[PDB]
């Protein structure tokens, strides 16, 4: 097919967002008591599900910054 | 689904691409056009454009997608909150009302060329076409509405200039400025005959006919 | 409840229990009468390990107190009640050397089970600042 | 809302570690009363619970909001968690049934899953406040 | 090979220079200078710059440089994922694709003038140009092409300015104000000839030929 | 109240608080955006 | 990409498992017969790095459930109750695991840390 | 020397100070003003400003000054890799190939003015000049030398603006636009001669001789 | 005396209160709106604001305010180094050759506003004058100083304007734009006269008459 | 009372309440209102906002507030000083006179419509207002005659455009810019009328009348 | 009648101070040699005075941090 | 500046001085004849404030020993916590003055 | 650049190293004709700061292939023992307890220049 920057860029954001929810179900059943899951684990989960986070906010803002600098040159 | 992460990255995002890319998608550009054209005749702008003339094309493309966002509203809003369409259904549930709302009005060889510089391959229906080829061949086609509309409303102006140019000069003006003649000449015109209502209803009723 | 708290926790119980058991000893040694009469029997716990389906490591479980079935050792009172025939007193049969090092051995593991709790739970209160 | 439906398990889980963290401070504080019978709850039960019923705590009643001075005063009020007797080991002749090594085990646990419960809030809202700004 | 530091360092940076020097490079210059052009025809502006014509702009640079990026993404972006490409290779590798496209661009002398002006040596072949010789070659070429296009765009309304005026004169229109009568006539023009479909075809099909 | 309950209470006021904010920014800047062209 | 912290993640992670290993020593270090256990860290780390089963999972409501390599420790100084846990061996093997729990969360802390400098 | 504090103190701070005081004593004063005033004629913009002049600028700029940036380079670089040379002689050897650079080009009696209202004492050679006379100088001198090639490109173009006037007024054009038929034959003038090339080598060349 | 204890926090805070407040109290309030009045002569900016007039600008204030920072140094730093003098009398010591640099600038009567509208007593001499009274009215006599200099530069520019306007349509060239003619010769107007330095020097010189 | 307690937490928090609303609730709109209008005529800003006029309108507005200020000190600050008044009755106390100085400042109309709409009932005198309607009042007053003001301030220089672009029309200079030509002219109708003593002498009048 | 919000963090102050102020007091008595105030009574309030001015200062940051948002939106 | 530390960074160089020499007291609380010494705190702490950058007095003996050694070992232990406590008093001191001009700073 | 830092470093590495060292005498307080052994601090130092940290790594071709200091002196001993074991403690105690402190400043020195460089950087 081609790039597919729409289609590209949904799957990263189900990327970031599948993550989030990995760490957040871990976190859920660590809490609740179930055993297995250990404690080093959830707090590594969830340090890189936050700066897998970070990273899609500081793509967000060049690609904004991107696209309202090219979109307020006058032609 | 997306997790208290994306959502509201994407909703922050798309409020950051509503004035151009959203406003640009659906009217207030034939609307705009239309507008300014009608101000180049009648002389000078004689309506603050940063004040009025942007003010009244944002309040007529409110008017004219009350159907469109009735019906988005209709098929989303009601199932969206809070149970049975999530985010992907809904997607596409909003699209299908402004996607026909725009493919109502693209010409139907905009979308031939710009099918063929995408190198799409064969498109199946008039549903199959996406938003990549349908968002330009839309603008395109909206612009050359817009300069029909134009050139129409330029039409009766431009008469009372010739006649009132010839007017001046047979009766011996050998060369008096017709333009300041003519200017109250044009607000006569556009005044008698109510000329706003008219303009304005026949943009909306020409703008899904 | 975290694994580590609970192994150690339990062994902290665990050798509560012993200690219980050898102060009991010490302190009835010398005993010549139980309740309903009978000699006091010198009672001994039972150590085994916990986890029985997983890992097969993991904890003490002290289930199980049993008693010391050594023969009970005998005095000799012929006026005394309790004496059969062949007046002989039954006279609990325990051993205080015995009991004082099992009381010394248990305070010192009941000890290195507690201090090992708090490096545990300094270990995973430090996990808990992990990046920020 | 849909903020204070993601955050809500682990403000739950927090709110009902704070509750057996009273509960076992109540076992340690009649540590050497006779008769005492230390209580106790389960928390993945009880966590489940709340969850899917929500408070409804029982057992409180607040005086009424006339005019000012009138004196507000309230009743004894209990959460609605079903307290647990704690199976003892070691009878002790005087009914008491907290054995300070259970109790302070547990204490020290559930501490620390408090915090644990705290540094998870703590990371979902700050992530909330790094999406906004 | 680098290791999540200077990756995701380069990587944000990148993003930044994105939209001044990636657009400038690659494609969107010419199609700008053009729409800006064909504004300046026609009369007055009466299309949005800030909004419509930079989107229509964007989606044509788009829809062209598709087959170039769709080189760069096999020959990057698959195997930049994960295995023997990592943001060392992967940037010749991308490089080399538009490095061709901006060469078939270029015009044959520019690349000399600032060769020249670099003391750079001989060159053996288009792959000895580097990147330093290859962006102001580009971009003062794609000036250039974008100023012959406008000359073909203001061709056809010069010549109606012109036969306006000249049978206005003849009829003896002493003064009359012909731009006010040829701007109708500009915008018939341009819509009978079906000119924005055909111009950003025309603009496509030029810029690779 | 409970404590905890008071601090989450306090950040989620905030962090909603916040949202508002920032979403009327955008949408103000959207209007002064289309505004501020020509006509 | 960001699997370039699994190492000292998963290395850590081993480290968890070792001090129940040698916490469970500690506390049977009083029983008969335990014959104290431990792990080679080196090597089943290697393990663990180059590396139940998946049960009925099509749609909900079908009940989910889930499904290392213990080594003696040769021991010194037998005593007639089988327990070898030299408890002196144990406690310098515990202070040093816990110190190097320590380093591997100092290692993460900073990996991360240089992470999210990166990304502000 | 300085020991890694104020080493790379002075470092961040240089970099600070970068964007302005070391581009705007160097180069792209001159070029940038030539290319600005070369946009005022030829009619509107025609060149995005912050994207392409502006890039296109920096890049010649950087190609002007690559001589004296690799004579600071081999005068400070590589011998300040360890070697006797830490940031304390090593700024004048670096100053010196700029240094030379710029009394080369400044006026030579702007360095006057700034030197006699400085109370600065007499002079013995071009070495005995301090940075703090000779910046305001190359400053002012360089606006001299942008403002003369300025008026040196505005020639051309007003002789096309003058002929095509009087060729309107001669056939009777009483009211013609005369900047409507001349623009595009201002891109004319500029396109033939293939003026981007011309004026991007003419200013390179200009600066240096 | 003060005890590193609010010392080093009078010094940060007098660090912060700078920008604004002590180089809008020496100069570069006239140097700046006179380049900004200047600029707005001789056609459209052209000149980078916040990268050249700023540095020049800079440059000029610390040449022309040297006498006074030499003095403020000599009166002041080194006398507070160390001895007899400890933040205080260090205060007059730096502010006494100040006040009388603002005194001699400033107009004869915005002293005489600022003191009536302060309820400021009967006022012996001109070493009477309060800090609070100075400042505003120095600031007021400034910008009048600025203006009037605005003007008298403006003046030959715009004689250049008319007498191009009246040659054009005297010749009968009705409507060519004069300004586009004129930009050309306002260019060459302000370099044979070496514009830059007459305005320096002026500007300097003035500013201790 | 408060036990150095809470105090010094409302102090600080006071402290950050300062900026805003204690210079949006005593002066300093009014006049930075003026300031700003006066620089939308006279043609360009030229006058650096950040720094000058602020400044100015700050220094201005001290002068004016000095009685009030002095009044809220005599009676708060020497009073809450240690002995009879500690944050109790220093709100009333240092409220009084800014609320004099308030209600001798608003239009007689605002305090109606705020009164009407906050549901209160008829008040029996001038003091009988509150806080809740007073800040409203005042501020919608103080809008009310700042533009008063400055479009006063706006007529004599829109005569000026008057009357130069009808004396450029009348000789016939047929597109010649009338704004370039009436800058000049503008600055000395504001520095001959010695316009900014006369403006700050004015507005300090009128703020206490 | 009203809660006029401005009362309420006025009544938050108030308590603040005046718990802070009974436990001054106390410890006042008790360090004066006034019989009955036991020791641990003292520590006690002592301690929960100090809980409760560290929640009328983290209540003053966050205030304040919202003040300073809601006066950044743009009119 | 920056020698308003100058009073209690060298008051705080004698007390480790003054350590050193009763330390050197404890160590020659055996050997015969020795005769104690030790260092008057601010009459040196005057004199080097008043010029800058140490004679060891005798400490006057009681109770005599025919060993000659005048060391009595109470006096020495007190004068030992006595300097002790001054310096860990010095240090305090000094460290607050640096958070002090450290906090003002940042 | 960013060779300030070495010297400290090395420094505090080689104070490690005597620790080892030293540990070593403790632990062979008791075995028969040890001869306590140590190093001399200043000139193994200096030494290291002239040159260094021999070894070379293994073929310098492709991979699968698999390719992959300090003098001890004697310390002069008192008090001989009979067991040729010349580990006076007292002295082995007063060394530990020193090079443990003066360890702890290395760490102190080099901590203090680290963040002296990060915080001049953010």
């Amino acid at each position: 097919s081609t790039v597919s920057f729409a289609g590209q860029l949904h799957a990263a954001l189900d990327r970031i967002s599948d993550r989030q929810a990995a760490a957040r179900v871990q976190a859920e059943k660590f809490t609740l008591g179930e055993p297995g899951i250990a404690l080093n684990d959830v707090m590594a989960d969830m340090q890189k599900a936050s700066v897998s986070m970070q990273m899609g906010i500081q793509v967000r803002n060049k690609l904004v910054a991107a696209y309202q600098e090219v979109m307020s040159m006058q032609v | 689904s997306w997790s208290l992460s994306v959502q509201t990255l994407v909703f922050i995002t798309s409020l950051t691409f509503l004035p151009a890319i959203l406003l640009m998608m659906t009217s207030f550009t034939r609307i705009i056009i239309v507008f300014g054209l009608l101000r180049n005749a009648l002389g000078t702008p004689s309506a603050p454009p940063n004040q009025v003339l942007l003010g009244l094309a944002l309040f007529l493309t409110f008017f004219i997608m009350s159907p469109v966002i009735d019906k988005i509203y209709v098929d989303a809003y009601q199932p969206f909150s809070e149970q049975k369409i999530s985010m992907q259904e809904a997607l596409d549930k909003g699209a299908q009302p402004l996607r026909a709302f725009m493919l109502r009005q693209t010409r139907e060889a905009d979308l031939a060329l710009f099918a063929r510089l995408a190198n799409s391959g064969p498109l199946q229906g008039p549903e199959a076409v996406p938003m990549r080829i349908l968002l330009p061949a839309y603008v395109t086609s909206e612009l050359k509405t817009a300069f029909q509309i134009g050139f129409t409303i330029f039409i009766p102006f431009l008469i009372i200039d010739l006649v009132i140019a010839s007017v001046l000069m047979a009766l011996g003006m050998m060369m008096v400025p017709p333009a300041t003649i003519a200017l109250p000449f044009k607000l006569m015109l556009f005044v008698l005959v109510d000329g706003w209502q008219l303009l304005m209803g026949s943009l909306a009723q020409s703008f899904y006919s | 409840l975290l694994n580590i708290f609970d192994i150690a926790g339990s062994a902290l119980a665990a050798q509560s229990k012993r200690l219980n058991v050898a102060a009991s000893n010490l302190a009835n040694a010398d005993s010549v009468t139980g309740p309903d009469g009978q000699p006091y029997r010198a009672k001994q716990v039972v150590f085994q390990v916990d986890a029985a389906p997983g890992q097969a490591t993991g904890g003490v479980k002290v289930a199980s107190v049993i008693e010391s079935q050594a023969p009970e050792k005998l005095v000799y009172e012929p006026g005394n009640p309790l004496a059969d025939a062949n007046g002989y007193v039954k006279m609990p049969n325990v051993d205080v050397v015995g009991e004082m090092v099992n009381t010394m051995s248990a305070s010192r593991s009941y000890q290195a089970n507690i201090e090992v709790l708090n490096t545990v739970k300094s270990m995973m209160l430090k996990t808990l600042t992990l990046g920020q | 809302d849909r903020l204070d439906a993601a955050l809500r398990f682990q403000q739950e889980a927090l709110n009902l570690r704070a509750q057996r963290q009273e509960i076992l401070a109540a076992n340690i504080a009649n540590a050497d009363t006779p008769g005492y019978q230390a209580r106790d709850i389960d928390f993945a039960s009880e966590l489940k619970k709340v969850m899917v019923r929500g408070r409804e705590e029982t057992g409180g009643v607040a005086l009424t909001l006339t005019s000012s001075h009138h004196i507000p005063a309230q009743a004894v009020s209990s959460p609605a968690v079903d307290l647990l007797y704690r199976v003892p080991d070691q009878p002790s002749l005087d009914g008491n049934t907290v054995d300070m090594d259970r109790e302070r085990t547990q204490f020290a646990d559930n501490s620390l899953k408090y915090q644990m419960g705290l540094t998870v809030l703590g990371s979902q809202l700050k992530g909330m406040m790094n999406v906004l700004q």
